[PDB]
This record gives structure tokens, C-alpha cells and sequence, in this order.
């Protein structure tokens, strides 16, 4: 603590969680169309994108402290709801949003 | 969705008096435009019918159902043809004089491609 | 003994796991990807099994527990609810049945209440058995209101709306752990009971 | 090109998959072609009664109009600026797709038309109105079919693409990749026992002979 | 013979041919909904439950012989009318039906 | 180290390929259903990789060519080709969007001109960095200003039938023996880059 927080591990896990959704939303698409596609479906695309070319791209002198990783990952992260978000206790996501 | 509640006419003139008299469209209080086009044999213009069927269909989304006389259709048939949607739905109705007649039916022509 | 028993052939049809599954009686599951969007352990009704059930029910209908009757209940909400997933991915549906929609929306319930657990947050993965007997108690009471409403007649989305204030608060039932007295039957859970009828009327009229 | 190990797993309920799809897409071909055939034969018989119902009115208009002595459509045209007779959707499930219907609901913003004191001959204009708002609503009920029918014509379409897609690519697909991997996975497998019998030959021998 | 009936083979192909049908008219059911489902998937989708819950269902220490078991299938049988059952004779079913 | 090796039945899998490719640092594919076509050797960008590309674009750079923006997008192209083609088998033609429409004949022209080598009156003659440059130029401004034009209002087919003489030219410019006004940049191809212009604004409006 002090230069990686608590809500890190908890974060991990909500990032994880709607790029599994947005894997799999690309893959319905392929086979059938728009046909088993929705509102859900839909935001974890524009996810696995804007994760994939913002997060995980990055440069190869770029030091990052794991401070900045998580200011980051939060900014991402605002695509849904509170209440669709439960992966992370509701104490330390209205603080860290 | 439930944002349609409009029926367009296009008929000949004594046809669209009747419809009226009946209450099916009126002049829009967001567009001061009818929602008739009023049609006379021999006295009126090929291109006015394409204006108003364009008009009613693409220009217009508050139309949900436009009544066409086949007749009348049949003047502008590229445009009726062309216009393959659903929303706002083309209905051709037998013309005044004319009972059913296949040959000037565009949503006809649709379903014989595929079943 | 509670053994983990783990690929060691890279397949899961390899030796090691055809020896043990052979040997033991009781399997929980766990999925590696569903685990991964943490959910943890994520078991699969499938490969589970258990013989020990009818002895083990026996002793705990005695000490207090109406479990067995929910029990199979969990695991058929559960099972139709895999079946139905498979065809929404396949078909790729248009519409569904209006109860379909309840089995798949009370499975989603299931996952989060017990299936996500987490073992270092310890308000998130405890309960005495009674605890979980009234948690279990709560969901299959649910199910069994809404599958009654939509054949009085209601539409789905009435159902899901109007019902709205007791189905947050069950959600949100899986942060709790005893902390109001040494009861392993509290309140919290009893409350929600007599709550979720009256929710039920408001559903069916 | 693919994994030599634990590919039967994934390409196993992939196949599954296609073949109880293919079974299931079937089925609800088979219910939209099933309803498609009984809506196009309704369709033309509701294009003549629309005619008939239509010409019968306009020609008791036309009559009305010669009769009392002057030409009421100008006069019908501008008094109307509101329409009675509206429509109300809804969506009604036929086959699995929703297809859109339309109910009418009569609206009292007008009731007749404030032109009609011809004298003699105006009983007859009020007269063709009651028969004309009769025949309307005839047309507009049965209207409401057409819209159907555009609907399911556009859905089959994406449904016969279907049908064909999981067929002809995606079976066999998934044939070729299990039984190539099938078959990689068991080679490996039988030529260590061959090798661990070549050595232990070799050793047998040794310790045999003196 | 004595122990069972001639009617065994007959049952046989009934039983297993509406149980098929059933299996296929879940998958339908969700697809289609209950507001367009057909006539005849209706009576093949309480079938597939009655079959399980009769047939297939029965305690640990129940004990069946052929008769037994005929009896049983007749009563799943007797909600499909006599036309949709022709894979047996018209000597038999006119009898148990 | 130009070194060739051969897969065991389409299987990339087979020891000898692996190890080959564990020691490279450059792999260069070779595709069956491009080749059938007449289109060997036939180089993608999903079975392929040059650590040396970054590199040797600064170097190119250097000596006058433009070619390492014009590599960005080239490589772009190929690899939205593939999947957009996928659509285009299972769902059809139906579902594509216009400037999709264009990723796919700049593509197929692609395949065509760089990977065949296959004759059709000579095998194709001496085609330097500086050649190969000027096909990258045209095909890459074909792309531009065409998706620039549907976007902004305007049909598919006024746009590839106007574009014409042009693309016979880029296919048949290889067999042409090299320096055609210069090495660096030819006539022939200096001359295509304004008509492209010429054509975009006739379209816009």
C-alpha cells in the first residue's frame, strides 16, 4: 500500500469480465449477424476496442507506476452502470468510479 | 414503433374526398402540409405523383400506412417499385373503375422472390 | 478428504482425471473462462455428481433443514437455464417464451450469490449451512411466484419491474454474513420473505 | 495451423452445435414458410375486398356529388385539419419474428363537417359520409395484413441464408479439424511405446546372454 | 410370450417416436414462443414431461414386469388421438389406446 | 538465409517448420487457395512477420520513397480484407457498409499484381523498391479518395468503372520491362495519380 492501492485486485477483475463478453460478442456476430446480438452485447464491443488500443498499447520507455495504471483503468471503465457492476464492492466503486 | 399514426392518400379526386369525409389525413400543424395528394385524369402531372410518393415514404416517417390507387401507381411504378421497406408500409388498392389486377402491384412483385 | 485434482496430460480425458473421477463420489465443478470474468468456484452441473446426497439429506431434514427440496430445484434452474443459452448463441433468437426469460434471469442470481466468491473478502464467501438454507430459501420462492404470475397473466417486463425493489435487495444479499446476532436464521432473510409476496400481488394484477 | 492437444474438447460441442442448429433453423423455416403460404393467399382475396369496399363508397360520393348540384371535395378538403381516423401499433408475434399490425381508434376531433346546409340536397352529402366512415374502416383493418406480409418476405430472406450457411460451411469445418487433430494426438502417443520397447529389447538381450 | 405381450414391439416404436418430437419441441418453443407454437408440438411438449415423470421417474425399490409397463404407456398415449398414432395396429388400440 | 521448408499436409505443426520458424525472426507464408488461382508466392500478413520491417522502412525512407506510411495502411487493408470477406461468405453481401465494399477490390487487386509472378506473355520483369513504391501510391489513393466519395454521397459503380484503365495498367506495369520515363517514378504511373483527382471530384458532385 502506498504506491498500489486496495481496490486494485478489484479492478482487475471487472476488466476481465466485460472483455470475456466482448471476445464472445464477436464471435455471434460471424456466424449469425445481429440476430443473437442486444444493448448488452453491443458496449462489450466498443469495450474489447477501445480496451485493446488504449490500455495494452503503450510505448517501450514508457515507465508507468502502478498509480497511473490504475487512474487509468477506471477512466476506461465507464461504460455501465453501478448497479450493473458487482464484480467489486459498492463501498470502494463509488470512491474510485 | 408508436410514432406513426398518419395515412397518406393517393387517390383520384372523387376517391380522397371520400376517405376524407371518413377523417384519415389532414394538414400537419408541424409542417402545414397535407397528407392527400388530390389527383385528376389528364389535368395533372406525371412528375407531381413521384414528388408526393417520395415524399410520403422517405421524407415523411410519421405515415404508417399510404394508400395508393394502382392506377395512379402505375404512372410512377420505378419510384413504387424502389420503395421496398416496410416502414411506412405501401399498400396498392384497386383503382376507381378497375377491379383487382396483378400486373400493378409492387409489394406483389416482392414476394415472388422466395417462400 | 478434499483433494484439488488438476490436467497433468493437458487434455481432461487424459489418465489422472480418468483415474480420480473414477474413484471419488463427489465432484463440484469449476470452469476455467466463466472464472475468469471471476466468478469463482464456477462449477458445472454437468460433470458434477454426488452419492453421499440421500444420507447426508436425511441427517440435515433432522436438524433443520428443508434442503433437499431446494436443492433440486438450484440444479434444474440451472440446467434449463445452459440449454437455453445454447440456443439464443445458435438460433440467434428473436423472441423467447415469457417464462424462458424467468429461468434465465434467476440462474443469473444463482452465479453471483454463491458461484462468486471470493476467499480473502470474508463477508463474500460466508455462511453457517442455515444461512444458506434461508439464502437458497429466498431464490426458489421467487421463481416460484413468477411462474404463477405470467400464467394469471403479466408480462415479463412487468414482472421484472414491478417485483424491482426486493430483487435488488437480494442481489445485494450476498454482502452479508452474521453480524446482527449469533442466528443463523435472521431477519434480513424473513423480512424479504413476506416482502416478496406482496411484490408478487402488485406483478400478477 | 491448429492445437495437436485438447482441440476434440472445443471442436466437440462445436459440431454438436452446427448439426442441432442446423436441425432447430430448420424448424423455424419450416413455421415461417408455413404461415408465409397462408398469408398470400389471404393477401389477394383482402386486395378486392379493399377494392370492392372502396368503389361501392366512391361511387355513392360520385352520385351525391352530381345529384345536389355542386362539387363538395374543395369544400371537404379545406375544413379538415385534424384526422379521426388514426392508428395505434403494436408488435404481434407470428412465427419467432414480430411482425407490426396497426388497430385504428376513432378519435372525436370532427364529427361530419361544417359545410353541409345545402338545403334539400345537403341530407344527401351528410348520408355519404356515414357510409364512407363504414368502408374506411373495412380497409384500414384489413390494411394492417399488408404490412405483415412485407415484413415476413423481408425475414425469410435471412433465414433461407442461414439454412444453407450452417450446411455447406461450418459442418464440415468442424469434421476435418477433429479427426486431423484426432489423428496428430495418437501418433505421439504410439511411437514413445515403440521406442521405450526398442531399448528395453536392447537391455533383455544384454542381460541374457553370457 | 406369457410375461409379455405381442403389444410390446407396437408400444415400442409409439413411445420412442413422440419422445423424439418432444426433444425437438423444446428447442422450437423458445425460439417460436407459445404464441405461435403448434398444435401438435403442445401435446409432444407435455409429453416429453410425462414420459420422464411416469417412465423414466419411479422409486428405489418399484419393481415393473411387461404388463406392468404397458399399462403406463397407455395412459401417455391416450391425450394424442388415434390418427396420430399408426405406427400400430387398429386390432390393438381400439383395445388400449 | 533464405531458407524454404515444407508443411506435412497443411499441418505448419510438423517439427521441421516449428523449429525453423523458433530460430527466424522473419516468416514468409505461403497460402494453398491463393496459389490455386495463380498466385504463388502468396505473402499475407496473418501467417507472416519482419522484426526488420521497422528498420528498413526508416532506411527506404532515406533514399527517396514514402514508404513507410503508405506500409501502415497496406498492412491494414489485408488484414480488414480477411474478416470482411468472412461476412461476405456466411451472411452474405447484404450486411457489408460502402467504404467495406472498397477494402475488398483494392485488395483483390492486390492479390493479383504484387503476389502473382505467373506469366501471361513473360514472366514478370525486374520490379525495384522504387517500382513496387509507385504500385503502393496508386492503390492506396484509389482506396482514399474513393471511401471519401461514397461517404460524402455517391455510387460503387461509378467509382470502380471510372477507375477502369487504371487498374489494367498497375497489373500489366510489372511485365513492362522497368524505367518507363524513370526507375524512380515512371509516366505511366505519374499519370494515373491525376486522374484518380480528376474522377473523385466528377463523383463528390
Amino acid at each position: 500500500e502506498g504506491m498500489t492501492r486496495k481496490d486494485h485486485g478489484d479492478v482487475s477483475n471487472q476488466l476481465y469480465a466485460k472483455y470475456a463478453i466482448g471476445k464472445d460478442a464477436a464471435a455471434m456476430k460471424a456466424v449469425v449477424g445481429e440476430e443473437a446480438l442486444s444493448i448488452e452485447d453491443k458496449l462489450s464491443l466498443e469495450f474489447l476496442e477501445k480496451f485493446e488500443k488504449t490500455f495494452i498499447t503503450q510505448g517501450a520507455y514508457e515507465d508507468r507506476t502502478v498509480f497511473e495504471s490504475l487512474d487509468q483503468a477506471w477512466s476506461l471503465l465507464r461504460i455501465y452502470p453501478k448497479e450493473m457492476l458487482n464484480r467489486i464492492s459498492p463501498k470502494i466503486l463509488d470512491e474510485f468510479y | 414503433a408508436e410514432k406513426r399514426t398518419l395515412i397518406a392518400v393517393i387517390a383520384d379526386e372523387d376517391t380522397t374526398t371520400g376517405l376524407l369525409l371518413a377523417g384519415i389525413g389532414q394538414i400537419t400543424p408541424e409542417t402545414q402540409e397535407k397528407n392527400f395528394f388530390v389527383y385528376q385524369e389528364g389535368k395533372t402531372t406525371k412528375e407531381e405523383i413521384t414528388d408526393k410518393f417520395n415524399h410520403f415514404t422517405e421524407e415523411r416517417d410519421d405515415i404508417a400506412i399510404l394508400l395508393i390507387n394502382q392506377h395512379i401507381a402505375e404512372n410512377i411504378r420505378a419510384r413504387v417499385d424502389s420503395f421496398t421497406n416496410a416502414f411506412p408500409a405501401i399498400l396498392e388498392i384497386p383503382s376507381k373503375d378497375h377491379p383487382y389486377d396483378p400486373e400493378k402491384d409492387s409489394v406483389l412483385k416482392r414476394v415472388r422472390k422466395l417462400f | 478428504i478434499v483433494a484439488a485434482v488438476s490436467p497433468a496430460g493437458g487434455d481432461f480425458s487424459d489418465p489422472v482425471t480418468t483415474a480420480t473421477l473414477g474413484i471419488t463420489q463427489v465432484f463440484w465443478g469449476l470452469d476455467k473462462k466463466l472464472a475468469q470474468r471471476k466468478h469463482f468456484p464456477s462449477i458445472n452441473t454437468s460433470v458434477s455428481y454426488s452419492k453421499y446426497t440421500n444420507v447426508l439429506n436425511k441427517f440435515y431434514d433432522s436438524n433443520y433443514p428443508e434442503f433437499p427440496v431446494l436443492r433440486d430445484r438450484m440444479k434444474e434452474i440451472l440446467s434449463n437455464a445452459e440449454e437455453l443459452e445454447q440456443v439464443v448463441q445458435l438460433v440467434g433468437k428473436s423472441a423467447l417464451s415469457d417464462s424462458d426469460k424467468i429461468t434465465l434471469d434467476v440462474a443469473t442470481l444463482i452465479k453471483e450469490d454463491f458461484l462468486q466468491q471470493n476467499g480473502y473478502s470474508t463477508y463474500d464467501a460466508f455462511c453457517p449451512i442455515w444461512k444458506t438454507f434461508d439464502m437458497m430459501r429466498a431464490f426458489i420462492s421467487y421463481h416460484d411466484e413468477a411462474q404463477k404470475a405470467v400464467a394469471n397473466g403479466a408480462n415479463w417486463s412487468k414482472l421484472a419491474d414491478s417485483t424491482g425493489d426486493v430483487k435488488h435487495a437480494v442481489s445485494s444479499s450476498k454482502f452479508f454474513e452474521p453480524s446482527r446476532g449469533e442466528k443463523e436464521v435472521h431477519g434480513e432473510f424473513e423480512k424479504l420473505l413476506s416482502t416478496m409476496q406482496e411484490r408478487f400481488a402488485e406483478s400478477t394484477d | 495451423v491448429f492445437p495437436t492437444r485438447m482441440t476434440l474438447g472445443l471442436m466437440k460441442t462445436k459440431l454438436k452445435g452446427a448439426n442441432q442448429g442446423y436441425s432447430l433453423l430448420k424448424r423455424k423455416s419450416e413455421a415461417l414458410t408455413k404461415r408465409f403460404r397462408d398469408i398470400t393467399k389471404r393477401i389477394d382475396d383482402a386486395k378486392q375486398k379493399m377494392g370492392r369496399v372502396m368503389q361501392t363508397a366512391a361511387f355513392s360520393l360520385a352520385e351525391v356529388s352530381y345529384a345536389t348540384g355542386e362539387n363538395i371535395g374543395y369544400q371537404v378538403q379545406e375544413s379538415v385539419s385534424t384526422a379521426r381516423f388514426k392508428v395505434r401499433a403494436r408488435q404481434e408475434n407470428v412465427s419467432g419474428v414480430y411482425l407490426s399490425q396497426f388497430e385504428s381508434y376513432i378519435d372525436p376531433e370532427i364529427n361530419d363537417f361544417r359545410l353541409t346546409g345545402l338545403g334539400r340536397g345537403g341530407q344527401q352529402v351528410q348520408r355519404a359520409k356515414e357510409i364512407y366512415s363504414r368502408a374506411v374502416e373495412t380497409l384500414v383493418e384489413l390494411a394492417s395484413l399488408q404490412t405483415a406480409f412485407i415484413i415476413l418476405d423481408e425475414v425469410i430472406k435471412v433465414t433461407n441464408r442461414r439454412v444453407n450457411a450452417i450446411e455447406h460451411v461450418i459442418i464440415p469445418r468442424t469434421e476435418n479439424t477433429i479427426a486431423y487433430i484426432n489423428s496428430e494426438l495418437d501418433e505421439l502417443d504410439r511411437e514413445e511405446f515403440y521406442r521405450l520397447k526398442k531399448v528395453q529389447e536392447k537391455k533383455q538381450n544384454e542381460t541374457a546372454k553370457l
